[PDB]
């Protein structure tokens, strides 16, 4: 006997979207029709459509949306085993490193590959020194919020990493022991084992992605290495905390054609032990070898002895590959008389002068990397880096529908992505609008009208907040209801939480006005654990409307 | 020509000290001719200041029935804008405009030119009447948002308060037109032919770009017109909808803002100092305040130069004495300094009031001093500049005494204020006799301004960030020691939010070591005897017993961020209820606005009396943030504890 707006909204959010067939596919096909493109004839066409890198930007932008939009949809019935496909590639890459490890440890003959290794070795040494410093490890070691061999996702919070004894490899034991000696708290090891756990996460409709879950103490120290590398790379003008650098350089390359964007075909699994030993100072290599996991256990129980140095889940992998790709790209520049500060890297994503590319491909073949010609761009109007895609200066970044659209929140996310893609300054491209209004009708009535401004997430439809009948101005602040994941409280590990806090606080154009003000805010937040139930809730947040022109 | 006589001509004239000495010279001891000579020589003095950029001043409005006037009068600094003499001028001009329905700015100018010249004579800033306009209608309303923004509104079928609210809106949202249709339809068809080129380059169909540009142009025209704007006192409805509800109509409106469309040439204090400089341990914050022509910048360059030469070594300047490091800012603007002070971007331990002995105090000199009083600057030192251009030493004594009495009038120790008699120019040239004065001034900074209190020397205080129950050990709170020292065995109080509780420190701890004590600056765990985890929470503090108290109600000085500073874009009014952030936590509160204030705009300085939902450990000087859902929109300083 009390249907408040808040209860009404919650009821609406907890219904299911009822529709015949693949809703995602229907939305995408109506979108293509509205832009005068042919629709996808079948699910098979969705994942195998190639765009043409010519035409006006308008033509290309929708054509590219077409090639991408259902590229990652995870609910097709094509009988593709995306896990088995991944494990196949995983074995192939490992076999690849095997060859590389042997060729590189193998004995006047002259070579671009060897020369770049020689030059990169010397430059890396100047950059990172002989051995990782104690000060750096002290500043950068920490636990992450991810799984470890002992902690599944729900026990992933750092407080549980201090609370539960973590595993470690034989070579990492002395690191744990040095940590243990330095504190009165006791740090416990659950088991000593050389195995990490290999598994698959989603990537696209054709194949999963292989990753590793590390022993937690190893991870703790890997992150130390990762942090140090990230600091040092700044001296090469590479900031691994800022993806926008690469994004802009991609845009620039799409206009000037003087910069190339190079995609490395998951060569984050092709970094061989041999290459690292040749490029890194012996002190560093020893440490990388101490902290990696030498072996893996696959989901089916079979084991692997790793030919590569490490894989995506390791806490220094992202930084190590950045260092390795950068140093090679910069030596290729030196070799060619190009300015090596023209090189930027962000993990897998490399940007350097278009003229260097052919030489880079040769060096990369030689060190056991496999360059994907289709995603490497050194001419033509198109470039792409770090999530942004450009065609002659025009932003043509697509959006993706990843999952079966089931709940109103799913549909709102899709509609909001359409909005962001199809509007300019809040004004709709009429072609996309018609599709948006059509599919908006599938939402429960109240959620059709409940709008928020852009930049406030996807718990409601992006639109104008001033016409939202559910928005309420209280004490001159406007509050708007948004859909959230419904959760239940869990108890935090009390001592684990204390160590996390104590460890974190002990491990340590701006106007002067808002700078001193920012200093006011305490940045630490108490540990609070929740489990999400699968249901939806409603929460009121403070909102500012879009500004006037 | 005695000093006594010059004094006589001074208080009869308001003219500079030497101007009187001089005019009493070429007129013999005849005071009356002197009056006339100076009054005659005023024209050129005003003419000389006339090249000075003057972008400050006031907006004035006055309504008499259905006729209203809005007026702008400029000057160089907001100190002079606040001055009683300037205010009197502008009110006189305003009254004349209304009475004689004068809307021609040139008639207005010409009619007051004599007073203007006489006002510029004794105030020493370029003062000018800028523009004047009039508005008529069935019902007239006005709003002044301080001195900076003035609004006239004419309407029909609307009551007095409706019009007032519309005026307040116009002041905040700056509509250009009344209604979308009113937009110079020929000024947007070029911008529509400019816009559709921009759009139609993607190769996007003719129809698409046109259609999108059209839609864009429609809302662009809405936001620029009254009718189309969200009403500031109820943004879910436009002013147009408001008007229909009242069967009323807006006839016209006028919005003036001081300095609108005048350059806005910002100054780089630090660089001007360094420029001027070239051609020629405890940390203490100081600032210069005084008249634009009296050599504050010259003095600062002389200070940096002489101290470097002698002792070796937020647009600010730095310099050192043997015992202190100084940071030095200029205080050219009242509102600007108040804002910097509130946000913590600036904070004087002492002020150097710069007065040119050739003139002596200006009328606005009290405003300069009053600022000190208002932000509670503990100490003022005076530098009498341009002393080399003064012959009679007894005239210097005349100026000295004028300054001392002004200081005492505002409760500064005028009689005990150090006053240096120097010359920034002569010291900057290298004359040692004058460099000696600079060193003397730095001696006073050293001796007269006490070294600010060090955190370690204050009573212990730790803001509590989290609380834990360690099985087998007890309760531990974590935080950074804000001040003082906590030692194992000492008693502490848990202050704020709840009733105050007492406990005993049984340990102090860092990740790597157990400690006997925790000291200001240090991040630690403090172990407590007896007390349970659920009896403590974030937002409370640990303190030496009796050294801090919890309060719910306080007077504050508050700065509200501007839109561009990432704050609000709309104003708020009487019942504003944001979060107040004290040290580690948001606390909900209600505000009382000062008498006569009804609207607060982004970018405003304002005093508010705050009342918190629960108590918080605080004393005078505690800085806080004002927040809306985690976003910072303002900043405050606790000025006085209440209930
Ligand atoms: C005991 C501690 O406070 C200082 O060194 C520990 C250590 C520093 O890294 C050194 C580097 C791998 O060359 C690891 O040393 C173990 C070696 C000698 O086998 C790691 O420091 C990070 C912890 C203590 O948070």
């Amino acid at each position: 006997s009390r249907n408040s707006l808040s209860a009404q909204l919650r009821r609406a959010a907890n219904t299911r979207i009822e529709v015949e067939g693949n809703l995602a596919l229907s939305i995408a096909n109506d979108l293509l029709l509205a832009y005068g493109q042919s629709p996808f004839n079948s699910e098979a066409e969705c994942i195998s459509f190639s765009p043409r890198f010519d035409g006006t930007p308008d033509d290309f932008r929708i054509n590219y949306l077409k090639a991408e939009i259902m590229s990652k949809y995870d609910d097709f019935s094509l009988g593709i085993d995306t896990e088995a496909v991944a494990w196949e590639k995983f074995l192939a890459a490992e076999a690849e490193c095997a060859l590389t490890n042997a060729r590189l440890y193998r004995p006047f003959n002259f070579s671009l590959g060897e020369s770049c290794i020689h030059m990169a070795r010397r430059k890396i040494a100047k950059l990172i020194g002989d051995v990782p410093s104690v000060e750096g490890m002290l500043r950068h070691c920490r636990f992450s919020g991810g799984a470890t061999t002992t902690n599944n996702r729900s026990y992933g919070h750092p407080s549980f990493k201090f609370a539960l004894p973590q595993a470690c490899t034989p070579r990492a034991l002395k690191y744990v022991l040095a940590l243990r000696a330095s504190t009165h708290f006791d740090t416990r090891i659950s088991d000593i084992s050389p195995f990490n756990k290999a598994v698959t996460v989603p990537k696209n409709s054709k194949t999963d992605r292989c990753i590793a879950i590390e022993p937690g103490w190893n991870m703790f120290f890997q992150l130390g290495i990762g942090g140090i590398l990230r600091d040092r790379l700044r001296c090469w003008g590479i900031d691994l905390n800022d993806q926008t650098i690469n994004q802009r350089r991609a845009h620039e390359g799409s206009v000037t054609n003087n910069l190339a964007t190079v995609d490395l075909s998951a060569a984050s699994d092709s970094i061989s032990l041999a290459l690292c030993e040749l490029l890194l100072p012996p002190g560093w290599f020893e440490v990388l070898m101490d902290l990696r996991s030498p072996k893996g256990r696959l989901p089916d129980g079979s084991v692997v002895t790793y030919e590569k140095i490490s894989s995506m889940g390791n806490g220094y992998t992202f930084e190590l590959e950045s260092l390795i790709f950068a140093s090679l790209a910069r030596s290729v520049c030196e070799i060619l008389d190009l300015d090596s500060s023209e090189v930027t890297v962000y993990g897998d994503d490399i940007i350097l002068p278009s003229c260097a590319v052919p030489a880079l491909r040769e060096v990369f073949k030689y060190v056991g990397f496999t360059t994907n010609t289709k995603k490497t761009f050194s001419e033509g109007p198109f470039r792409e880096s770090c999530g942004k895609h450009y065609y002659s200066g025009v932003d043509v970044t697509p959006f993706y529908i990843r999952h079966r659209i089931v709940s109103p929140a799913d549909l709102i996310l899709v509609l909001n992505n359409l909005y962001r893609w199809a509007t300019i300054d809040g004004v709709w491209d009429p072609r996309a609008h018609s599709v948006y209004l059509k599919y908006r009708k599938l939402l429960p009535k109240q959620l059709q009208r409940n709008t928020i401004p852009d930049g406030y997430g996807d718990g409601a439809l992006v639109g104008s907040v001033l016409i939202n009948p559910f928005a309420k101005n209280r004490g001159w602040i406007r509050y708007v209801p948004v859909i959230t994941d419904h959760t239940r409280d869990r108890e935090r590990a009390e001592l684990g939480s204390y160590l996390y806090d104590l460890f974190s606080r002990c491990l340590s154009c701006d106007s002067a006005d808002l700078f001193a003000i920012d200093q006011l805010i305490c940045r630490s937040n108490p540990t609070k654990i929740s489990r999400s139930t699968g249901k939806f809730d409603i929460q009121y947040i403070a909102c500012s409307s879009r500004v006037l022109a | 020509i005695t000093a006594s006589l010059v004094k006589e001509l001074r208080e009869r004239t308001g003219a500079g000290m030497m101007d009187c000495k001089k005019a009493l010279t070429e007129a013999n001891g005849d005071i009356e001719l002197a009056i006339e000579n100076m009054r005659k020589s005023g024209a050129i003095k005003a003419a000389k200041k006339a090249g000075n950029v003057a972008a400050d001043g006031v907006i004035k409005t006055k309504i008499d029935g259905n006729y209203g006037i809005i007026l702008e009068v400029n000057c160089q600094t907001d100190f002079v804008a606040k001055d009683a003499g300037f205010q009197a001028f502008a009110d006189k001009v305003l009254d004349a405009a209304v009475a004689g329905k004068i809307t021609d700015v040139e008639v207005l100018k010409a009619q007051f030119e004599e007073e203007r010249v006489a006002l510029v004579a004794k105030i020493g800033e370029n003062i000018n009447i800028r523009r004047v306009a009039a508005l008529e209608g069935d019902v007239l309303g006005s709003y002044q948002h301080g001195a900076r923004i003035g609004v006239l509104v004419a309407a029909k079928g609307a009551d007095e308060e409706l019009v007032k609210h519309i005026a307040m809106h116009v002041a905040a949202s700056k509509p250009e037109f009344i209604k979308p249709e009113d937009v110079s339809a020929e000024v947007v068809e070029k911008e529509y032919q400019v816009q559709l080129d921009i759009a139609m380059q993607s190769g996007k169909p003719k129809e698409i770009a046109e259609k999108m540009v059209e839609g864009r142009m429609k809302k662009f025209t809405g936001e620029v017109s009254l009718t189309g704007q969200p009403f500031v006192m109820e943004p879910s409805k436009t002013v147009g909808q408001l008007l229909k509800e009242h069967n009323a109509e807006v006839t016209g409106f006028i919005r003036f803002e001081v300095g609108e469309g005048i350059e806005k040439v910002e100054t780089d204090f630090a660089a001007e100092v360094a420029a001027m400089s070239k051609q020629s341990k405890p940390h203490v914050n100081v600032g210069t305040i005084g008249h634009v022509d009296h050599g504050k910048t010259t003095l600062t360059a002389a200070i940096t130069t002489v101290l470097a030469k002698t002792y070796g070594g937020t647009s600010h300047v730095e310099y050192d004495t043997p015992t202190r490091h100084y940071a030095h800012v200029d205080c050219p603007g009242h509102a600007d300094y108040v804002k910097n002070m509130i946000t913590g971007a600036a904070q004087m331990d002492g002020a150097i009031l710069v007065v040119a002995a050739t003139d002596g105090p200006m009328p606005q000199t009290r405003e300069h001093i009053l600022l000190g009083r208002q932000v509670g600057v503990p100490y003022i030192i005076v530098f009498l500049n341009k002393c080399d251009m003064v012959d009679d030493e007894e005239l210097l004594e005349l100026v000295e005494m004028e300054v001392r009495e002004l200081l005492s009038q505002y409760d500064f120790p005028g009689d005990d204020t150090p006053i240096v008699r120097g010359s920034a120019l002569k010291a900057l040239e290298g004359d040692a006799e004058w460099e000696a004065k600079i060193l003397e001034l730095a001696g006073f900074l050293d001796s007269y301004i006490p070294e600010p209190e060090r955190a370690i020397d204050k009573p212990f205080l730790l803001p509590i960030e989290d609380v834990f129950s360690i099985s087998g050990r007890g309760t531990v709170v974590t935080g950074r020691v804000e001040r003082g020292i906590i030692k194992v065995g000492e008693e502490v109080e848990i202050v704020g939010i709840k009733e105050t509780q007492k406990s005993t420190c049984t340990g102090v701890e860092m990740f790597r070591k157990l400690l006997d004590e925790g000291r200001a600056g240090e991040n630690v765990g403090v172990l407590l005897r007896g007390i349970k985890r659920e009896e403590i929470e974030r937002g409370q503090v640990l303190a030496k017993p009796g050294t801090i108290k919890p309060h719910t109600k306080f007077e504050s000085e508050v700065y509200i961020l501007s839109k561009d500073e990432g704050g609000r874009h709309t104003p708020f009014f009487k019942g504003y209820r944001p979060q107040f952030y004290f040290r580690t936590t948001d606390v909900t509160g209600t505000i009382e606005l000062p008498e006569g204030v009804e609207m607060v705009m982004p970018g405003d300085n304002i005093k508010m009396v705050v009342t918190l939902i629960h108590p918080i450990a605080m004393d005078d000087g505690l800085r806080f943030a004002i927040r809306e859902g985690g976003r910072t929109v303002g900043a405050g300083v606790v000025a006085k504890v209440l209930s």
